């Protein structure tokens, strides 16, 4: 439902990040992909979202195309998935309950379980000294899994996430990778883009691997 | 659904109240920007309107008379009274007679220690009618019919400057009306720069709530109330500066009206056009905030 | 003697003289002071006509006294 | 030497981004320019009127006449005697003669002395004050009321306490109407120039930690602000001399029928370079005020 | 040499972000600390660079000491310290080659020379073809690579940094690492805090920990 074939977004400068890519995704599954610095793969998890056009190819996403999308169609898809991304950036100057509390006015809950789900995601991310506060009152590492845990809440279909462990230690980084299992034991799909060899090594991963544009460079290493 | 759209309304206004306390200083200075300019249309408006309350003084001028022969009855005098006044073009039309005629030069310098010589009173009743309009050229052919009644002695007009109040008048009304019509655009401007520029500001908030879902009315709520709660400061602060400005001028009208043997003077402010002042400050912000934001939304369109 | 009628006839045309010139007074004495700064008229003008009514009134005062004394002793028989 | 190409760099680079989306920034040229001609265009209006005032505003007369003997060089020498006061306007002296024919056309009659053989009416002077502020009521008519050989003088309606209300509504209306306009004027210029470098405040974060200085993180921001008052003073100078001719069009209705050759002056160019750079003079000390606030925001100590 | 005494600094919201801290820093010495995920390394960079208020404590940063200093005399000691943070600090829509040039305009050096030189720090970061650009047009690893460019650029005396390549591959990261001895080789201190253990396990250096805000969690390693 999620395949690519002969898709690719040329850029209308002197470099075209992306040359062609043609991938199934299939549900229920971890997924892991990596490259070097001149290969393109944040484009392509921006290409699920798509908010630019890709501009060449035929893409699917369930019923709806995402070929000739219109603006009164999007924003149903985007507010059943959940998406955090490395340029970390937050409501500045508020609190952080209402900022994981952000797409929980979007679908609409009332007020008595609003405060008791910050709580219970929360204690994954060890912030229980710091529940409500500003987000230039975190760390800079504290400040990642609290978007982590943005996309923990209120479960999300699709789940797509950045480069996770950025700023978090690789003793805390082996409890966030066991979270993400337990979010995807039911029917999610989880596409973590990760680098570090050592830690994504372990257990059942697919491994894309990308360099300029060029999808086909690893097997399924199952 | 129906609750979670006033949950929806009502989270929207709190948080802008938070908002406005926040920043004091910021908060309290285009108040007053969004005030002191919507104090000139309505404040030159309101000078208009009673200033045309004022309307014996401008009909005084011009005013025609009519010279009796040296036999004086009053009983004709009150039919022509009430003939011109039955004929349009007049205000009213009023009589003094002879008596009178006698009386007012008494405490003037004039007619001194005269009528134990004279037999009788000479002097004939009057009439003076001011018409009430003043159109174009050609108001000079009135003077025909005035000349048809029977008794004619006098028909001493100034003839120059009767068509020449045409020329003072509708000049001002011009002059008022290349006012009415800059003061208005010069008022759509300032409101619709400053408004247009705090969607220009806090730009970051915006694509990290569309990203993950939201419509278009959501990102809209917390600058609706901004727009609305600064037109509800404008019209209070408008408020203040029009009361303070009609107590400050009104000792000098009141002081020309008493020279003029008249109770005439700067009038106060209705509660009625209060509310409809404030409501257009509400309305404006409103407007100029739903034109403000789709120029930002169209720039980072999914299209 | 025929000096009775010399006066009396005198006494008539200064009456109507006089009518006439109050008459007159009545017109340029009437104008309002909003008539002024109007008109191409100098504001000396329309305000001191009023005065120059009160000139022409007391000057008719000794042409009456002069009337009036020779009368007195032409009525002695 | 470094402060040439410095500011040189700053100016091409605002040159540029008034390029980038150039419809907003036209937008707020017409804004900084339409409100600059209230306090500007009223001021020519009020340096216009002065020309005539003789027949417009000011006829304040009092009828101060002589003794039935007077001589002409008399009058001459009275006419120089009240123009040492401060407060007069005009010090004519009408004759005998013509007097008596003014009077006798305004009733109409022409027999004003074909009665009494010999001729009563003293030859008066004319005094025309017009040029008083009139505040002092009729004490000031009572002050020039004191001749040796003046008899009788009137005023009816007291008319120059009326002639004082005209002239204290007149001033006050004036200066209600001054101090109004300036503060809606300096605050307008003042909100919007604030308010357009709240936005990009990253821009000026970024140099502050990695250094920098309050001369190079101005430079930018000096020159942006400042050519909105280049590009208001061009257009309110347009739109002064579209709004001056179209009042033209109404003014010669009243100058041929008094007659008259009053014509009125649109866009001098001593007054039209003045207005451009008030305004840019203006937009630097509002940015200057508006870097400053920015300073303290995050200052680190 | 840079004396590291007693310092420790609180908050005004309430929370100690760290409680006591002694460092020695010799003359070109290279630490490597790291500790926990409560360790305040970045607030104490953030103690370094004096944006901070020291509090409680003493810190010496050279011959002038840190504390009760003017506001209008800072900003030229933060001149010569090329300060890399994970916050991505880059003006957007400019060039790519002015984001190199941000510390060259305030030098006073000359024109011609700007273009070589900016030209000569794209190999040894290894990036070609994406000059005169704007920063949005570049990948994810890229504003990391212009950053650290801002910082090998003019060779300061004093090089400060957190954390590069977090989200870059550690193929070429290595010689990323592998750049910085080399800098370190020159009469220059390099402070570096790298978060990650497994890849500077190789190199042979001296390294802290701090847990909790405490003054050592483990000992130095050299
Ligand atoms: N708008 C653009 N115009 C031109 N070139 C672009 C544009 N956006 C990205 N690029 C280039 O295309 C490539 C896209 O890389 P991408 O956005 O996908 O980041 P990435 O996959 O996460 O790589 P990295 O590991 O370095 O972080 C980049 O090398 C970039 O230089
Ligand atoms: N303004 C503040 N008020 C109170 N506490 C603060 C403030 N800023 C930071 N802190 C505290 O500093 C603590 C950690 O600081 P720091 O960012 O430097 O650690 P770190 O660099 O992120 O370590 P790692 O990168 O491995 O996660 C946070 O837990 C946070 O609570
Ligand atoms: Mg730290
Ligand atoms: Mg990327």
């Amino acid at each position: 439902m999620i395949r690519f074939e002969q898709v690719g977004k040329r850029y209308p400068n002197g470099h075209v990040g992306l040359h062609e890519v043609s991938f199934r995704v299939h549900r229920g599954e971890i997924l892991f992909v990596t490259g070097h610095s001149g290969a393109g793969k944040s484009t392509l998890l921006r290409l699920i979202l798509a908010m630019e056009r890709p501009t060449s190819g035929k893409l699917l996403l369930g019923g709806q195309d995402l070929g000739r999308i219109t603006t009164a169609q999007i924003p149903f898809l985007r507010r059943q998935i959940g998406v955090v991304f490395q340029n970390h950036q937050l409501l500045t100057d508020r609190t952080v309950a209402d900022n994981i509390a952000l797409p929980l006015q979007i679908l609409g809950m009332p007020k008595p379980e609003i405060a008791k789900r910050v709580a219970s995601a929360l204690e994954r991310v060890n912030l229980k000294e710091k529940g409500e506060a500003l987000p230039s009152d975190l760390s800079t590492g504290q400040q990642q899994r609290v978007g982590i845990a943005r996309a923990i809440v209120h479960q999300p279909a699709l789940l797509l996430a950045d480069q996770p462990t950025g700023n978090l230690d690789p003793r805390l980084a082996s409890e966030i990778m066991g979270v993400f299992e337990d979010i995807n034991r039911l029917g999610t799909t989880v596409l973590i883009a990760s680098h570090d060899l050592a830690l994504i090594a372990r257990m059942r991963h697919r491994m894309l691997t990308l360099q300029r544009g060029r999808i086909i460079a690893d097997r399924e290493d199952e | 659904s129906f609750s979670a759209y006033l949950e929806s309304h009502r989270a929207s206004l709190v948080d802008s109240l938070r908002r406005l306390f926040g920043h004091p200083f910021g908060s309290f200075f285009t108040c007053l920007v969004m005030g002191i300019t919507l104090s000139l249309p309505m404040g030159l408006s309101l000078l208009l309107n009673n200033v045309e309350r004022l309307g014996g003084s401008w009909q005084r001028a011009a005013q025609i008379s009519l010279f009796l022969d040296l036999k004086t009855s009053e009983n004709q005098g009150q039919d022509l009274r009430e003939q011109i006044e039955r004929l349009p073009d007049v205000i009213e039309a009023q009589l003094i007679s002879r008596e009178q005629a006698l009386s007012e030069l008494q405490e003037q310098s004039g007619l001194g220690e005269a009528l134990k010589e004279l037999p009788e009173n000479p002097l004939p009743p009057v009439i003076s009618v001011t018409p009430k309009q003043i159109d174009r050229a050609g108001l000079e052919a009135l003077r025909q019919q005035l000349a048809e009644l029977p008794h004619v002695q006098q028909a001493q007009l100034d003839l120059v400057w009767v068509e020449r109040l045409s020329a003072i008048l509708k000049l001002g009304e011009r002059f008022v009306f290349g006012l009415t019509i800059l003061l208005v655009l010069t008022l759509l401007l300032v409101v619709g720069n400053t408004i247009r520029l705090h969607i220009e500001n806090r730009r970051n908030e915006i694509e990290v709530i569309k990203l993950v879902g939201g419509t278009d009315g959501y990102v809209r709520r917390p600058f609706l109330y901004m727009g609305a709660l600064y037109g509800l400061g404008a019209g209070i602060l408008s408020w203040a500066l029009l009361a303070y400005s009609l107590n400050w001028l009104n000792g000098s009208v009141v002081n020309l009206s008493g020279l003029y043997g008249s109770d005439f003077g700067l009038q106060g402010v209705p509660l009625d056009d209060g509310l409809s002042l404030t409501v257009g400050a509400v309305l404006l912000g409103w407007v100029g905030a739903w034109l403000a934001v789709a120029r930002h939304l169209r720039e980072l369109a999914p299209r | 003697d025929g000096e009775k009628k010399k006066l009396q006839d005198a006494r008539i045309e200064q009456q109507r003289l006089l009518a006439i010139q109050a008459r007159a007074a009545y017109q340029s004495g009437r104008e309002e002071y909003l008539k002024l700064l109007l008109n191409q008229e100098h504001p000396e003008k329309f305000s001191r006509t009023l005065t120059y009514y009160d000139y022409i009134n007391k000057a008719r005062l000794e042409q009456l006294a002069s009337f009036n004394e020779t009368l007195r002793q032409l009525a002695n028989v």
